[PDB]
């Protein structure tokens, strides 16, 4: 069976983890207990399904997993919180301090000491797979821990398993909004060594699901749990090819394909259409053309930066529900026929289609609404240099008198290490006009 | 007023790298400097005020080090009779020529004697009835932000590393509490004393060489100039002085991919933390002399504190980076030549110099 | 796993730190037994932090008290919470310092600060993972800024990775409480710049004004006072205690709020204050606060922020609360302000936010900021200083138990270097 290994790093992927197997429990059928009484009043089957939930003797389904950080205070909402009895204790929290917003204390100070026992328990759930697809890693740019841990790990990996995707599902640092004042120094040197070893690496901006959240939702007060069962739907709406049935079902492997066209762009935004409340769930027809259109609605992308000032390269959606081809095929033609949505001359093609049968549901407690359709765009557009360029900047404004250096040289790091990531981030800002540019 | 000189040595390929057929990544055009890596992806360029292309010996204006110590050194003598302070401060990993380039070999001198000697020499020539000179001596380290000196004897313990103060002369500006000093009258002199504390400096068999220094290293020449003039009266006590600095510094090196644990990583976290202050140091230094309002930062770090009056006003500093041309050191290479650089890195891809013969592009013109 | 000592030195220090128990103990539901009468299940479940085991289920706090004059740790053990220290953690001497910088650093200290290390390496070694320290003293008198500063360096070389977080009662600009203030006190400064890595800097002028001027209280006396610090010193360690959506240690502060090593000076505050009867006018949301916070009146330290730029700031939150109602607040104050912000660095505001509000509180937070507008502390300890040790004014107390002229002309440059490496960044750019 097709099989996927979940890496939750930090605060900002454990909080997300928390979110992301609410769903899967609730999609599948299985109470936070492990048990799926469905196989109990059936008599068996494959519902819970082996991609994600591995299952023992006593029905017990233990999720395929691993929430790694450095705190113990937010891992200990689990152990003491509503899913105790579904993870296995083994979590692989450190009883130690956190990286304090610092690249040198969780890539090697307090990284170290840590890093063998989280591939141990990685290379177990690896050898219980008949044919392993890849990796989900999630995490966040401006601390330590999803910074340095993230990219201590995705090395270790590219040596020993290698062949295997490795995804990323990584929170941008937001142009105005931010929560450090060393969220840039983090995040630049993060890119400078996943950048040979990740594959895809989706990215979401908190700002702009803070707006989405307003203008759509209607929740004018939100908090973090609001925005990840949002961000939960992006990654089921991924990983439904290989837990249910459809008609064209998309597997890991393909988004690295048709979406990363050289191996250093592979930076795309994601987004999900239907945020539609429960008011707003009626008075609404929902078809395919006005679901797809909207995901190229700038308001609607999940990441601050106008597409209008840069073109696609790459568009893969991922459809679910009732959900018909021809309704499609319709759409993706009415997007060609635009002027707003400037292509690249190399990619006359532009598209990947993905559809399954299996609605998504709703998470009680929530917000949204039970919507029949949804769809999951995941688009590669130049645009995003403008938010690289944005980080650069303000890199070398405060680099340049060398403040908050000496956090980093107190943990081990040369100064030249940020300097050598510096040249690493504006090329790449040159890869993106390079390709971009019209062919003779 | 001030204005520091940077200089970066090339040294050659040694007779390990030319029989492993080491490839070359850095080299020359004129001043500049360039660095092309094996990938041929990127093209570095760096500018200093001065280089010394030390590769082969053949080609136009290699650096011999009589062109070095006449480019860099001596005119800090020039300053110094004048009567101002002056600092040489020396940069390179391990395996660069650091030592070859200041202190040098019993056949090919370095700094360090080409200054001494011609020191000597000078005064000997300036010496008469009227005006005489006198030259005192020390010399200490810097270990982990602490003090200690290198010409006392170790006494019968397992260890007398016995730590030093710093102190704020108001007059004198800043200075080292205990410190001994003692006079000099030649070159016997200074190496008999260089030698014994060298066996002192700490050193450790680190993964990138048996020996690496894990300290800073100051050796001070202070020298006395006594003058008489007409004070209706018996001539007496026109006294100037002035402060000769030769600091040896340390390698930075990352600890991420030298894998180490303890007393060696204190100690090059120490050493990086020193650094980075003593490149704020310059810069600001530099800023100042092209007409900003700049404060210097000299407190941060004790190197910095102690040489106060040695950089800052009417004093004129020098430094030195020694780097080597071969590929495997290249991260070193480029470290370092970042370090050295004061104005800005140029950076540029290029793969189009090879024309196919002698210039293809003339016979299409 | 992160673990906190606290020492307290002179009287400035055991008043506080008397009510600073006073208070962490009524949130963990602690009582003056040592045992728990709580509610709440985390209220134990980070007790490690301030707070030991012993037999019967009683919890000992990791105090250790100090001073030279038995008059005030005497008054601890008499009051409502003394009988939970550890009596052999009240280590005191006699022969008072006599507001003298000296006796307390050079001649009575020594000879009393190696009975103190004892009980830190004794507790030090107990704990499985220290953060750090956390000294309540003051400048101006003799065992405070001695004693504390003493103390200070020799754990500093001891325990040179872990935090030394000060809070220290500064001197006042009108009125003075002791003569020789401003020699007590620029040498204290030269021992915390080189060897803290966080100093909040409060001033009793400024707490006397929130308490007539806000409070509106008539009668203010210093247990009041000092029940505004013991709310600060409570919200810079509440993300160690209790759990939230976006947590902050304090080696995540100072990271985020020292950029240059000799810039740890703080100006502190805590919101929301209000009187016994304004409450019922005064709905409690996240704007309410956040205006309170970089209000000029409402900070701790006898400055004012509008002569300056903020370089960093930090908003610790407490309670329920929307983080988009956080973000866009600290974000409006910068596009707002941003003359009074730092240039050079692009967002001079950093966040958290916890989810266990105080014993009875919706919402609360505590505000730490890091401003030019501190220099007129030492600019004017600066000018008071000269004009005495010019004249040599009180000096012969001092010189008599071994010092020289020369230690007081490092304290002055130190501190006017300090000050001018404040103004740079005040300054156009
Ligand atoms: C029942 C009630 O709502 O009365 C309030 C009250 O009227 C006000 C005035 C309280 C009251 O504040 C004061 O009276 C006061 C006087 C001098 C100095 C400081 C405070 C109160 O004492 C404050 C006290 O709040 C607390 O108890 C906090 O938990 C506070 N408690 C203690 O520290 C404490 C001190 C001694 C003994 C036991 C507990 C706290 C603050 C920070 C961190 C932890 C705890 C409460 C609810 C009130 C009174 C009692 C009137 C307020 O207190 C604070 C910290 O702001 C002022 O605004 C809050 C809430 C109210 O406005
Ligand atoms: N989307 C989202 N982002 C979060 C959440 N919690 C924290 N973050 C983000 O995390 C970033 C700050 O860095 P952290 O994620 O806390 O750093 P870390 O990976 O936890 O490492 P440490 O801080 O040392 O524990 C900010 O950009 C926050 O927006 C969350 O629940 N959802
Ligand atoms: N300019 C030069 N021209 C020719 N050969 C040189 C030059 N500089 C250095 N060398 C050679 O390279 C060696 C480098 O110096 P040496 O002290 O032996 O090793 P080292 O690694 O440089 N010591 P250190 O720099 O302190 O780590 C010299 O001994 C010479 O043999
Ligand atoms: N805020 C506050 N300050 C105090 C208190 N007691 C003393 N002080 C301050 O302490 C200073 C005097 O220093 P002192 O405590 O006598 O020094 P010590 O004798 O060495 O401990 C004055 O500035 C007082 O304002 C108190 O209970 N609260
Ligand atoms: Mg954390």
């Amino acid at each position: 069976m097709r099989e996927c290994i979940s890496i939750h790093v930090g605060q900002a992927g454990v909080q997300i983890g928390n979110a992301c197997w609410e769903l899967y429990c609730l999609e599948h059928g299985i109470q936070p207990d492990g048990q799926m009484p469905s196989d109990k009043t059936i008599g068996g089957g494959d519902d819970s399904f082996n991609t994600f939930f591995s299952e023992t003797g006593a029905g017990k389904h233990v999720p395929r997993a691993v929430f790694v950080d450095l705190e113990p205070t937010v891992i200990d909402e689990v152990r003491t919180g509503t899913y105790r009895q579904l993870f296995h204790p083994e979590q692989l929290i450190t009883g130690k301090e956190d990286a304090a917003n610092n690249y040198a204390r969780g890539h090697y100070t307090i990284g170290k000491e840590i890093i063998d026992l989280v591939l141990d328990r990685i290379r177990k759930l690896a050898d219980q797979c008949t044919g392993l697809q890849g990796f989900l890693v999630f995490h966040s740019f401006g601390g330590g821990t999803g910074s340095g841990f993230t990219s201590l790990l995705m090395e270790r990996l590219s040596v020993d398993y290698g062949k295997k995707s490795k995804l990323e599902f990584s929170i941008y640092p937001a142009p105005q909004v931010s929560t450090a004042v060393v969220e840039p120094y983090n995040s630049i040197l993060t890119t400078h060594t996943t950048l040979e070893h990740s594959d895809c690496a989706f990215m979401v901006d908190n700002e702009a699901i803070y707006d989405i959240c307003r203008r759509n939702l209607d929740i004018e007060r939100p908090t973090y749990t609001n925005l990840n069962r949002l961000i939960s739907q992006i990654v089921s709406s991924i990983t439904a090819s290989l837990r249910f049935d459809g008609a064209l079902n998309v597997d890991l492997t393909e988004f690295q394909t048709n979406l990363v066209p050289y191996p250093r762009i592979h930076f795309p935004l994601a987004t999900y259409a239907p945020v539609i409340s429960a008011e707003k769930a009626y008075h609404e027809q929902l078809s395919v053309a006005e679901i797809t259109n909207a995901c190229f609605e700038p308001a609607n992308q999940m990441v601050k930066c106008d597409p209008r000032h840069g073109k696609y390269m790459a568009c893969c959606l991922l459809y679910r529900g009732d959900v018909v081809p021809k309704d499609v095929n319709a759409a993706i033609a009415t997007i060609k026929t635009k002027r707003s949505i400037q292509f690249v001359d190399w990619c006359p093609t532009g598209f990947k289609v993905g559809i399954n049968y299996q609605p998504p549901t709703v998470v009680p407690g929530g917000d949204l609404a039970k919507v029949q359709r949804a769809v999951c765009m995941l688009s590669n557009t130049t645009a995003i240099a403008e938010a690289w360029a944005r980080l650069d900047h303000k890199f070398d404004l405060m680099y340049a008198k060398r403040a908050f250096v000496h956090w980093y040289v107190g943990e081990g790091m040369e100064e030249g290490e940020f300097s050598e990531a510096r040249e690493d981030m504006a090329a790449l800002e040159k890869d993106y006009e390079e390709v971009g540019v019209d062919s003779v | 007023n001030s204005q520091v000189t940077v200089a970066v040595r090339v040294r050659p390929f040694s007779k390990r790298e030319k029989t492993e057929k080491a490839s070359q990544v850095v080299f020359t055009n004129g001043e500049e400097i360039t660095v092309e890596h094996p990938d041929m992806k990127q093209v570095y360029s760096f500018i200093y005020d001065v280089s010394f292309w030390s590769f082969d010996e053949c080609h136009p204006g290699y650096a011999s080090q009589t062109t070095v110590y006449e480019t860099l050194a001596a005119p800090l003598l020039d300053r110094a009779f004048e009567g101002y302070n002056t600092c040489l401060f020396a940069y390179g990993q391990t395996g660069s020529g650091k030592s070859y380039t200041m202190m040098g070999l019993n056949e090919e001198p370095g700094i360090i004697p080409r200054f001494c000697e011609d020191l000597f020499a000078q005064i000997a020539k300036k010496q008469t009835s009227e005006v005489s000179y006198h030259l005192e001596m020390s010399f200490f380290e810097v270990y982990n932000e602490k003090i200690h000196d290198l010409l006392v004897c170790k006494g019968e313990n397992g260890q007398r590393k016995q730590p030093l103060r710093a102190r704020e002369h108001p007059v004198s500006g800043p200075y080292v509490e205990g410190l001994s000093m003692n006079v000099v009258s030649s070159y016997s002199d200074i190496q008999s004393w260089l030698e014994l504390g060298n066996k002192q400096r700490a050193t450790a068999a680190t993964g990138m060489n048996d020996k690496s220094s894990r300290s800073h290293s100051v050796f001070t020449l202070v020298m006395t100039q006594t003058k008489t003039e007409v004070v209706e009266g018996e001539e007496h006590d026109h006294r100037i002085t002035s402060r000769i600095n030769l600091v040896d510094l340390a390698g930075s090196e990352r600890c991420s991919t030298a894998h180490s644990s303890g007393q060696r990583l204190k100690e090059g976290v120490s050493i990086n933390k020193s650094l980075l202050t003593l490149g704020k140091v310059i810069s600001a230094l530099s800023e100042q002399a092209n007409g900003k309002r700049v404060f210097i930062p000299y407190r941060e770090s004790t190197l910095t504190w102690l040489l106060k009056e040695s950089l800052g006003g009417n004093s004129k500093t020098a430094m030195i980076a020694t780097v080597s041309p071969a590929a495997s050191n290249i991260e070193e290479t480029l470290s370092t030549l970042r370090y050295a650089t004061q104005a800005r890195l140029i950076v540029n891809i290029a793969k189009v110099n090879e024309d196919m013969n002698a210039k293809l592009i003339r016979e299409l013109k | 796993m992160r673990e906190i000592v606290h020492i307290q030195a002179g009287q400035c220090g055991n008043q506080i730190g008397a009510k600073f128990w006073e208070v962490i103990s009524d949130e963990h539901g602690i009582d003056p037994t040592g045992s728990y009468h709580g509610d709440s299940d985390l209220q134990l479940e980070r007790i490690n932090v301030y707070y030991n085991e012993a037999t019967g289920n009683k919890y000992v706090p990791r105090a250790i008290l100090v001073d030279l004059e038995p008059g005030t740790m005497d008054s601890v053990r008499s009051g409502p919470f003394g009988q939970i220290f550890r009596p052999d953690n009240f280590v005191f001497g006699q022969s008072g310092a006599g507001n003298n910088w000296a006796k307390g650093h050079y001649t009575e200290g020594a000879e009393l600060v190696d009975s103190v290390l004892d009980v830190v390496r004794k507790e030090s070694e107990s704990c499985d993972c220290l953060q750090g320290f956390q000294l309540t003293h003051s400048l101006g008198g003799g065992t405070g800024s001695g004693m504390g500063t003493l103390l200070i360096s020799k754990i500093r070389e001891e325990y040179p990775d872990r935090i030394m977080n000060t809070f220290s009662v500064m001197p006042s600009p009108k009125v003075s409480d002791t003569v020789v203030e401003p020699y007590n006190a620029t040498l204290s400064v030269h021992q915390l710049v080189e060897n803290t890595d966080e100093t909040y800097c409060i001033d009793n002028e400024a707490l006397y004004d929130i308490c007539f001027r806000t409070l509106k209280l008539t009668t203010p006396t210093y247990g009041d006072l000092n029940h505004l610090v013991s709310a600060t010193m409570s919200g810079v360690t509440t993300c160690l205690r209790f759990p939230g959506q976006l947590n902050a240690d304090l080696r995540k502060l100072a990271v985020n709020m020292v950029p240059f090593p000799r810039l740890h000076f703080f100006m502190p505050g805590f919101a929301p204050l209000t009187s016994r009867g304004s409450q019922q006018y005064r709905a409690l949301t996240v704007p309410e606060l956040t205006q309170q916070m970089f209000d000029s009146k409402n900070m701790m330290a006898a400055c004012d922020p509008r002569h300056g730029r903020y370089l960093t700031v930090a908003a610790i939150f407490r309670g329920r609360m929307s983080m988009k109602e956080v973000d866009e607040q600290m974000l409006n104050v910068q596009n707002k302000n941003s003359s009074y912000f730092v240039e050079w660095i692009p967002n001079n505001v950093k966040t958290a936010v916890c989810d266990i509000p105080p014993r009875g509180l919706k919402m609360s937070a505590t505000f730490i900021g890091n401003s030019t507008a501190i220099q007129e502390l030492f600019k004017r300890i600066s000018e008071q200083f000269t004009a005495m040790f010019r004249r040599k004014a009180f000096l012969h107390w001092y010189t008599g138990e071994g010092m020289d002229e020369m230690e007081f002309t490092e304290a002055e440059s130190n501190m006017n270097d300090l000050v001018s490496e404040y103004q740079q960044y005040q300054d156009a750019t």
